[PDB]
RNA sequence: UGCGAAAGCAGUUGAAGACAAGUGCUUGUCGUUCGUUAUAAAUGGCCUCG
């Protein structure tokens, strides 16, 4: 004996981020500037808006904290790399540094300097020191040691330096992009304030990011180019954005089947996926109600619900996640020899499989035809049934009352392709087995006058469908 | 693959042992090391003239030359790049000899002279190898010493294989390591075959052999990834490292004609199984493997050229198929000028198909078995037909059919016996002579249905066939290979409606649609306009061939005025078709109260 | 289990204008933007939008149009009259393009796919008027 | 240098006497219930019963006697008569062979020969020590002699003497005891009871009272008994009909009670020892247990064929035997021998033997009987007119094919039999059945068909093959929509590739292709790619249209993909499509109707002679060797080397192959080794004064070129199919399910007391 | 049934004997033969181990 065969009824990397399903929209005062990770569990991301920060739980998904000392709009809410400092920005100018969780205690106050200090991060290799940049477009590398003197002014640019990064495995290359459109490399093991040299993005600069040690993405205008400072050229370019890209995030070595994911704000709403693996090619995407301004993941070892996270220019706050009898017991440890025989429970069988396997005919076919039921399985328990060879059967006890939900199916069944050669085969049968009764029942007649005139409107897309493909070929 | 035109590299002095041309490329050595795939320099020693260096792109010029004594011989001669102490230097090695007296070694370094160094040698230096990893110079001499010297010529290790009179030794390297085996010439036509390692003695005996019937005096050697090539007297002879056994023995036929003494014959490796053989002013480029000439080219500007070496791909780790080979090139004068002269050589793919049908090697119904079952003299023949008077229509087709026993009048599979094609084709030439104009002999019909009708009298054919209907309807329906261009014109120029219909079917039956696509862009505008106007006044593969005429004519070439007509045409078709497809299918396809009258 | 289905066919691996939202939306592969510009069923815009639209948009609107037919057959109809004038008005710029069938395998399948019910629906309906045909005249 | 040599087995031997019904099974269990003794056309194989492997084997061939004597066993008594390991072996002519199991074949066995006058012996019996024969002597319906069989020992010889004949024997059938029989005459029937070795039982009756008065007015279906099975106490007899209605008899009364649940021609019932069950098997493939007591019945269904014969095997029942028929082959009859434990229902040993699809039914073989004649089964009128169809067709007629497809596995040599739906994997270095795997959909084992049911077509598959490297399978099969429906002429075409990791057995499907080449396009050829393309890791497929395709497996992917296509859309139709393709992986050469063509494979066009034209129609294009090329087309094969484009030898095949052979089957019947040769095979009908049933058959071994014969081997029968080892050797199959070979002190006396204690 | 592709192209489906029923005659059947390539329908559906 052998067992019932059971009846038969997008990308890898998609598949992965349409699990983010849950999305709850949040709204604050101002527009939420940037958003940043904690490196470490439980990863609560933090968002600037307005004159405050808040902390969000992974796991809750609310505020647990909140930074309300600063006076005038915020610009910064990078952490520390053991994520136990917050340092932040103001346009006063003032950068200050909170223990994460203790929004009492000032640590550290720097005035950096008069003008508006729009960003401010901690060095991911050496701990003590903290780099700000400001629209005096000098961008100062401050420790925490010493908060009277930079220990570096880096100048040279132009135009406000909004952005700065450091490169991995590279704690001497400081890089940073000004609205000039240039991004300048410094080494600050050097005497610095000059730049290793320039790169020419052309547009002003929104966002730089080392996506590895040698490759550093530049997101600026309406387009993102992948740099490698080996060869100091573009390897790649992708400008399919229709707004100018503002802020843009690498997380590597997750669990997707994609090991690394590249997210890219467009100002237009977008935000969209991109590997490195295939030239950062597009895989995924999303639309918000408004402008993105920034955009943000779980880091890799989230250990947990991983998080999508987006800012919009109107303060709302968009948040994606993916959701990660005393001898019963005994089990033979100690027991010389092990045998097992449970068999599980075959998967629970719908209605009409239970019919056709009983060979209840006639019932299945009324299952097919049921409320509330998808059109490819009625395809396939039909498809069964003329396998079967059960056609003339399971219509031969049937009147005008239950014939008209196999033929209302019909009337829809023959617009689609899949189902015109099958809702051909039912439709031959029941004319060539209830003639007669067609006859005597007016209720099948103008139900039949309408798959006439259907059929016939099948015809027309034919007649065209045919008249295209002939010019096509003239065409090639 | 190809062969393409030699570009001259340098002019040859004018010294008289460079005068015996069948000696000379004796007197030119190439040096290993500079020439090959990569290298762009080329290092050659010309007795009595000089050691020269030269580049070869973009334009041929001299880099570097070392002269020599007019009165000395260059016996061997190697340059190769490496680092001694560290500086980047061009070590330079070459064996002199003079009037058999001594044999000079000298080293040479330069820089990219730094040192200038001489010895005497005991015998004539027949190979040199240089090891710049180690700093050390290898020679082989004819009296069976290999001497191991430092870049100073100060002797490290000699080595002797205690056999004399050498006369070939190649250097080889496999798997990172160095090897080298030499050839002695024994008596009674028997050789010695030995292999050697190069690693308390630095050289390391492998192998020993003594090979019988391998002769020298006329023997062509050559040696390539462990293989072992041997010309002689047409045939050439195929042995394999590393016991030299022999594997194969490929003739090759145009050698055999070759008088002994004239001929003057190069031989050098090219790639993996393929060789270049020169004849006289004719180079050929063979693959052994498959016995195929790929190329053949001949330098009808001189009157001889011979291969001195050649830079050898490895195909099967190269995607390169492209390399270059350096011969001596002689005039044809009364002071003929003997000239250096550069080959580029595309060796291919390595595959079957750069060997398909060009092979360089130049019947009878057998049965079946040798030896109670259900089965389901052409010469003679044909000068009895050719003996008969002109225009005997009766004595030439009882003579074909009673001798042949054939008996319907097509071909059938009872005629196997007769399929022969040198028979039908003469007997076709016999036809066509023996009869001209209306009246041919039924035996044209059995020809024109047979399968294997000559390919060479397919062509006019049809033109042939014109002025009698029943031949020109036969050849259509059974004759083989009838060229499609015939066939379209015909197609194009007849206006019978049965013979449109059966040439169209047997154009579709034997043409594809790209084949008879092209062929349809030849014909006048005026012919395609004929044949429109005729459909205008089994159908439907006439109306595909319509179609195929369409698309043929292009979208440009149509004229609105026709359009028109076939529009009208095509109009009437479907309207006819649509209804024919709906007669079609159709030939596929109690009251409570009632009221009447009973009989009685 | 998990294996995919294919078929032969499968070329692959061998005022009131709404242009603007249309190039927007195909530049940028927007779905939702292009599927609002995809529900207008007046013939009278059609012709113009894909008149005024760039010709090298108007390859990749073909590929489009390939797939949300392939997904939706119901569909086939109304995306049938865009295929139809994309190709009367880009047919001269289709042409110098060196690639068709592998860029264009999508709407040849689909086009070529619904090409097959015309023999059998027709067979359907000579039976299906015969028996019209019988209780009218009844 | 080279031999011909019979490898493995033959299909099970079975009592193949239309009269005898319930005694098909001649194999037996033995005395301690350790092994089980199954006799095939040319062996006898001991099964280990516990361990369910063959323990030992005897090969006919081995044996003189067994070589010159094999008729067919009749029957097999476990012991010796004449006299722990000892049977003797009772033959249809009249040998009597005592032969040895659990041991070495001794070359000098007790052979003996009964004494019979134009009888054909049938069966044979015992009780204790009392020994009866049944015999056949010669209205279509054969008569039977009862006989007594004792051997004396002063003559050695078995002497017969007469008990009893009964004329017009239709059906008969014994008790399991072995010492009543029951058989049905014409002398419209009557049904009579005898005991053999005694006087005790001896009844007869009109088979018309037991009839029902509404089966007199229905059809004869409902008259027409298909089984019979008696007790041994002899009370109670089972009737089955061709309606599938069961009727049991009680003798003392001649009383009848109805047991309706087959729905089709009830095949095969036997009772009980205590008689208190019937068990019951038929057409619909699904084994009924019937609970006399209270009439209720237990089910085993979705038994792997048609259930022909059954017995219960055991002093307590322990056992049940059963036959399956598989009657999807039409062309052949396939049984298999099922031994299931009663404790469970649980199959405790499973034999048959190789199971090959012919094209055309061979020698005698009949559908069985069903209610209706269908395309699987025979009615009741049908059997004699096809019968006789089928004779006169083999006579006659000029086709012949009768060949299978084959296939073998690089990485393990295990043979692969296409059968319809389903794949056999067995194993011809032991002989021994691996595995039975459906490679389709369709109904294969869902239910068993009955009445129009078994018009139904299951998907069949047409070409079965492997990459070189082994990895993958490419699977073509053709779906048959059922009858009388529109879409009753749309045959969908459907590719599958497979792939397994060598230690399971089982293979798990990644790709599926529908309607490849388009829609109602065949797949005539196929080809999988060599080492040098893809590391064998892609293949070719051709049409009657000339259109071809090369498809891949794509890492990047993760499945295959259409690599690459050429459709000359040729209107001109030819199934005889042969392919051939170069080791080095440059070129195709493609025979489409009577034109060869040479393809470069990276343009895959024609190569810039490419076109070369032959007499008639290839069937065959191969390439012995890189150098030469073997084509043979319906009138001759021909050798043609490459490199110069000339003939070398042309072989005359027009007096064999005219029309014998469909197109397409030259293929599987010329095989080529990739470094000796080739062989050509050719098998034609022997005919003493019209032609006759039997066959006979060449095998040639042609050297590359064809220059030379090596060596030409003559075997008794038609050779359907033939293939090339990846060894030296070429297996053979043959039309009796035959896979033969060509190719080139005090202590010591204690210590055995003890052992005997 | 032959050929062929899958579409289709051609060609068949006869005679004797016996039995049953109805009234020598009529019809229907064949575990009967010779020759030619040559609807169904006895209320009757698939085990258990979570």
């Amino acid at each position: 004996s052998t067992a019932r065969p059971r009846i038969i009824t997008t990308t890898p990397e998609q598949r992965y981020w349409r699990q983010y399903t849950s999305a709850q929209l949040v709204k604050e005062h101002n527009s939420v500037t940037h958003i940043s990770f904690n490196p470490q569990h439980p990863h609560d991301f933090a968002v600037t808006s307005s004159t405050r920060v808040q902390i969000f739980s992974s796991r809750t998904r609310q505020v647990i904290k909140t930074f309300s000392r600063f006076k005038d709009v915020v610009y910064s809410a990078s952490f520390r790399s053991d994520g136990k400092l917050l340092c932040a920005g103001d346009a006063t100018g003032l950068v200050s540094v909170y223990d994460s969780y203790n929004p009492r205690t000032i640590l550290l106050s720097i005035n950096a300097s008069t003008h508006p200090t729009h960003v401010t991060k901690f060095h991911t290799q050496d701990n003590k020191i903290l780099a700000t940049a400001s629209d005096d477009r000098v961008t100062r590398l401050w420790d925490i040691s010493n908060a009277y003197e930079p220990q570096l002014e880096l100048t040279g640019a132009t135009d406000y330096v909004r952005t700065l990064s450091f490169i991995p495995a590279a704690p001497h290359l400081v890089a940073t992009g000004s609205y000039d459109g240039l991004i300048r490399l410094y080494d600050t093991r050097s005497s610095g304030s000059t730049p290793i040299y320039s790169l020419n993005h052309d547009q002003p600069v929104e966002n730089v990011i080392a996506v590895s040690p040698t490759q550093i993405v530049s997101c600026g205008g309406n387009n993102f180019k992948v740099w490698d400072l080996t060869s100091n050229k573009k390897l790649y370019e992708r400008g399919n954005f229709n707004k100018a890209v503002t802020c843009l995030d690498y997380v590597e070595n997750f669990d997707s089947p994609m090991q690394s994911a590249l997210i890219a704000s467009s100002l237009d709403g977008h935000v969209k996926v991109f590997d490195p693996l295939d030239n950062f090619q597009v895989k995924f995407g999303w639309k918000f109600s408004g402008p993105v301004l920034s955009c943000a993941v779980s880091p890799s070892t989230a250990q947990g619900n991983r998080h999508l996270v987006a800012g919009l220019s109107s303060g709302l706050l968009a948040i994606r996640t993916k959701k990660k009898m005393r001898g019963s017991e005994y089990q033979g440890d100690q027991e010389h020899i092990i045998h097992n025989d449970k068999v599980r429970s075959q998967r629970r069988m719908r209605a009409f499989e239970r019919n056709i396997n009983q060979f209840k005919w006639s019932e299945a076919l009324d299952n097919a035809f049921v409320p509330g039921m998808a059109k490819e399985l009625t395809l396939t328990v039909l498809q069964e049934l003329r396998k079967r060879g059960k056609v003339r059967v399971a219509l031969y006890g049937r009147d005008e009352s239950t014939l008209e939900p196999l033929l209302n199916w019909c009337l829809k069944g023959i617009e689609d392709v899949r189902s015109a050669s099958i809702v051909a085969d039912w439709v031959a049968v029941v004319l060539e087995l209830y003639g007669n009764t067609l006859e005597s029942s007016p209720v099948l007649q103008e139900l039949m006058i309408d798959l006439k005139t259907k059929v016939r409107h099948e015809i027309h897309k034919s007649k065209e469908a045919q008249r295209i493909e002939g010019m096509l070929q003239l065409l090639t | 693959p190809s062969l393409s035109q030699p570009f001259r590299l340098a002019t040859l002095p004018k010294i008289a042992s460079l005068s015996n041309f069948s000696l000379q490329a004796d007197y030119v050595q190439v040096a290993d090391g500079t020439f090959n795939e990569s290298t762009n320099n080329i290092t050659l020693g010309i007795s009595g003239s000089s050691i020269s260096q030269y580049i070869i792109n973009p334009t041929p010029k001299l880099t570097f030359d070392y002269p020599i004594p007019s009165t000395n011989i260059i016996t061997a001669c190697n340059a190769e790049k490496g680092q001694a102490n560290k500086r980047n230097v061009e070590i330079w090695a070459f064996g002199l000899m003079v009037n058999k007296g001594n044999y000079t070694l000298n080293v040479i370094t330069k820089a990219l002279f730094l040192s200038q160094y001489k010895i005497k040698a005991k015998a004539k230096v027949m190979s040199i190898k240089i090891d710049t990893k180690n700093s050390l110079v290898i020679a082989i001499l004819q009296n069976g010493l290999i001497e191991i010297f430092d870049f100073k010529l100060t002797l490290l290790h000699s080595f002797d294989i205690s056999y004399d009179n050498l006369k070939y030794a190649k250097w080889f390297t496999e798997n990172g390591t160095e090897y080298v085996f030499v050839l002695c010439p024994l008596q009674d036509d028997k050789v010695c075959y030995k292999l050697l390692e190069l690693t308390s003695s630095p050289i390391k005996e492998l192998s020993s052999t003594i090979i019988e019937g391998f002769s020298f005096e006329n023997s062509k050697l050559c040696y390539q990834f462990g293989k072992l090539y041997k010309l002689n007297q047409g045939k050439i002879y195929i042995y394999s490292l590393p016991h030299c056994q022999l594997q194969q023995v490929i003739e090759f036929p145009m050698v055999d004609k070759l008088s002994p003494g004239d001929d003057l014959i190069s031989f050098q490796p090219v790639s993996v199984n393929r060789v270049l053989l020169t004849v006289n002013n004719v180079i050929y480029l063979l693959d052994l493997l498959h016995c195929s000439t790929l190329s053949q080219r001949e330098l009808t500007h001189v009157k001889t050229f011979q291969l001195l070496k050649s830079a050898v791909i490895n195909s099967e780790k190269s995607h390169n198929s492209k390399t270059i080979a350096i011969g001596i090139s002689t005039k044809n004068g009364p002071n003929p000028t003997s000239s250096l002269e550069i080959i580029n050589i595309d060796v291919g793919t390595n595959t079957l198909k750069d060997s398909l049908g060009k092979s360089f090697q130049v019947v009878i119904l057998k049965p079946l078995f040798d030896d109670r079952v259900k089965c389901n003299h052409c010469n003679e023949v044909i000068e009895k037909l050719s003996a008969l008077q002109d225009n005997d229509i009766t004595s030439f087709d009882d003579i074909f059919f009673k001798e042949l026993k054939i008996k319907e009048e097509h071909y059938t599979e009872k005629d196997r016996y007769i399929s022969d094609p040198g028979f039908l084709n003469k007997v076709l030439d016999l036809i066509f002579g023996k009869f001209s104009g209306n009246d041919y002999p039924k035996t044209l019909t059995f020809l024109l249905t047979h399968p294997l009708f000559p390919l060479s009298r397919t062509r006019n054919l049809l033109s042939l066939l014109r002025d009698q209907p029943r031949l020109f309807k036969q050849a259509i329906v059974t004759c083989p290979n009838l060229p499609l261009n015939e066939l379209l014109e015909e197609l194009f120029s007849i206006r019978n409606r049965e013979l449109l219909l059966d040439i169209s079917f047997r154009i579709l039956q034997d043409f594809t649609r790209d084949s008879i696509k092209q062929e349809m862009k030849k014909l006048s505008k005026l012919d395609v306009q004929n044949f429109i106007e005729f459909i205008t006044s089994q159908s439907t593969q006439l109306f595909q061939l319509l179609s195929l005429v369409l698309d043929s004519i292009g979208l440009f070439s149509l004229e609105g005025a026709l359009l028109e007509n076939l529009t009208l045409y095509i109009d009437k078709q479907v309207e006819i078709a649509e209804r024919n497809t709906e007669l079609w299918n159709l030939i596929d396809t109690l009251p409570t109260y009632t009221m009447e009258y009973l009989d009685i | 289990g998990n294996a995919r289905v294919t078929s032969g066919d499968n070329f692959k691996h061998v005022t009131g204008t709404v242009t603007v939202i249309l190039s927007q939306a195909l530049q940028s592969n927007d779905h939702s933007l292009l599927e609002t510009v995809l529900n207008n069923r007046d013939e009278r815009v059609i012709r113009d939008t894909i008149f005024r639209l760039k010709p090298a948009l108007a390859v990749i609107l073909l590929e489009r149009l390939a797939e949300r037919i392939a997904r939706q057959t119901h569909r086939q109809g109304p995306l049938n009259v865009w295929v139809k004038w994309c190709l009367i008005i880009h047919g001269g710029y289709l042409v110098s393009i060196p690639n068709l069938m592998s860029t264009l395998s999508s709407l040849h399948s689909t086009l070529k796919r619904r090409s097959d019910l015309l023999p059998r629906l027709l067979a359907l309906d000579a039976r299906l008027d015969c028996t019209i045909n019988k209780f009218k005249t009844l | 240098q080279y031999k011909l040599s019979v490898v493995s087995g033959g299909k099970p031997a079975l009592n193949n006497l239309s009269s005898v019904t319930g005694n098909k099974n001649i194999a037996r269990l033995s005395q301690d219930q350790r092994n089980y003794i199954i006799p095939f056309n040319n062996q006898i194989k001991v099964y280990s019963v516990e361990t369910r492997q063959c323990v030992k084997t005897l090969k006919f061939a081995n044996n003189s006697l067994l070589s010159g004597i094999f008729e067919s066993i009749v029957k097999i008594l476990l012991g010796d008569i004449t006299v722990a390991h000892l049977i003797t072996v009772f033959t249809n002519n009249g040998h009597v062979i005592v032969l040895n199991y659990k041991g070495k074949l001794v070359e000098s066995p007790k052979h003996f020969k009964i004494s019979l006058a134009d009888e054909k012996l049938a069966n044979v019996f015992h009780s204790e020590g009392n020994y009866r024969i049944l015999t056949t002597f010669k209205n279509s319906l054969q008569s039977y002699r009862l006989y007594a069989l004792t051997f004396d020992d002063a003559k050695k010889q078995f002497e017969v003497a007469h008990q009893a004949e009964w004329h017009n024997v239709i059906l008969s059938n014994i008790s399991s005891n072995g010492k009543l029989l029951a058989h049905m005459c014409k002398d419209h029937k009557s049904i009579s009871v005898v005991s053999l070795f005694d006087d005790s039982v001896n009844l007869s009756f009109p088979l018309g009272s037991i009839l029902s008065s509404q089966t007199q007015s229905l059809s004869y279906n409902t008259r027409y008994v298909s089984s019979m099975a008696i007790d041994n106490m002899g009370q109670q007899l089972a009737v089955g009909f061709a309606s599938g209605v069961i009727s049991i008899v009680s003798l003392a009364d001649l009383q009848i009670r109805l047991l309706k649940w087959h729905i089709d021609s009830v095949l095969s019932l036997s009772f009980s020892h205590d008689g208190s069950y019937l068990l019951s098997g038929g057409w619909e493939k699904v084994m009924s247990l019937w609970q006399l007591e209270t009439n209720s019945q237990q089910f085993l269904p979705r038994l792997n064929g048609i259930i022909i014969d059954c017995q219960v095997l055991g002093p307590q029942g322990n056992y049940y035997s059963l036959i399956l028929q598989m009657t999807e082959n039409n062309s052949n009859s396939d049984y298999q021998f099922l031994l299931l434990n009663a404790s469970d229902l649980t199959s405790k040993l499973s034999i048959n033997g190789p199971l090959p699809v012919f094209n055309s039914t061979i020698k005698h073989i009949q559908q069985p009987i069903s209610a209706m004649n269908t395309k699987n089964s025979n009615s009741i009128t049908s059997l004699n007119h096809s019968k006789k169809k089928q004779s006169r067709k083999l006579i006659k007629s000029r086709r012949q094919d009768f060949t299978t497809n084959v296939e073998i596995n690089p990485i393990n040599k295990n043979l692969y039999f296409p059968h319809i739906s389903a794949v056999q994997i067995f194993d011809f270095y032991k002989n021994e059945q691996v595995n039975y795997q459906y490679l389709t959909s369709g109904v294969n084992n869902s239910m068993g068909k009955v009445r129009f049911e078994l018009n139904l077509q299951d998907p069949i598959i047409t070409d079965l093959k492997f990459t070189k490297d082994g990895q993958w399978m490419i699977t073509y099969e053709i779906e048959y929509p059922p009858n009388d429906l529109l879409s009753s002429k749309d045959l969908t075409h459907i590719l599958k590739f497979w792939t397994k990791n060598d230690n399971e057995t089982n293979w798990n499907l990644k790709t599926k292709v529908i309607n490849p080449h388009g829609i109602s396009v065949p797949i005539t050829k196929i080809l999988p790619s060599p080492r040098s393309v893809n590391n064998s890791q892609g293949c070719l497929t051709a049409d009657n249209n000339g259109g071809l395709k090369f498809w891949s497996f794509d890492s990047h992917e993760s499945n295959w993909c259409l690599k690459k296509i050429s459709l000359p859309n040729f209107n001109h139709f030819s199934n005889s499509v042969s392919l051939a393709w170069s080791q080095d992986g440059s070129l195709i050469f493609h025979g489409f109707d009577d034109k060869l063509q040479i393809l470069d494979f990276d343009t895959f066009k024609k190569f810039e002679v490419s076109e070369f034209t032959l007499d008639s129609e290839i069937q065959t294009v191969k390439l012995i060797n890189d150098t030469n090329l073997i084509v043979a087309t319906r009138t001759t094969l021909n050798a043609i080397n490459l490199l110069r484009g000339q003939v070398i030898n042309s072989f005359d095949l027009y007096p064999f192959v005219n029309g014998v052979y469909k197109n397409g089957h030259m293929d599987r019947l010329i095989t080529c080794d990739e470094r000796t040769g080739n062989i050509a095979l050719v098998i034609n009908q022997q005919l003493t004064d019209v032609p006759t049933i039997n066959y006979k058959s060449r095998i040639i071994i042609f050297d590359s070129d064809l220059s030379t014969k090596l060596g030409n081997f003559t075997h008794h029968e038609y050779i359907s199919w033939i293939g090339w080892n990846y060894d030296t050797d070429f297996i053979f199959l043959d039309i009796e399910s035959t896979l033969g070979v060509v190719g080139t002190s005090n202590s010591d006396i204690f210590a055995e007391q003890l052992h005997k204690l």
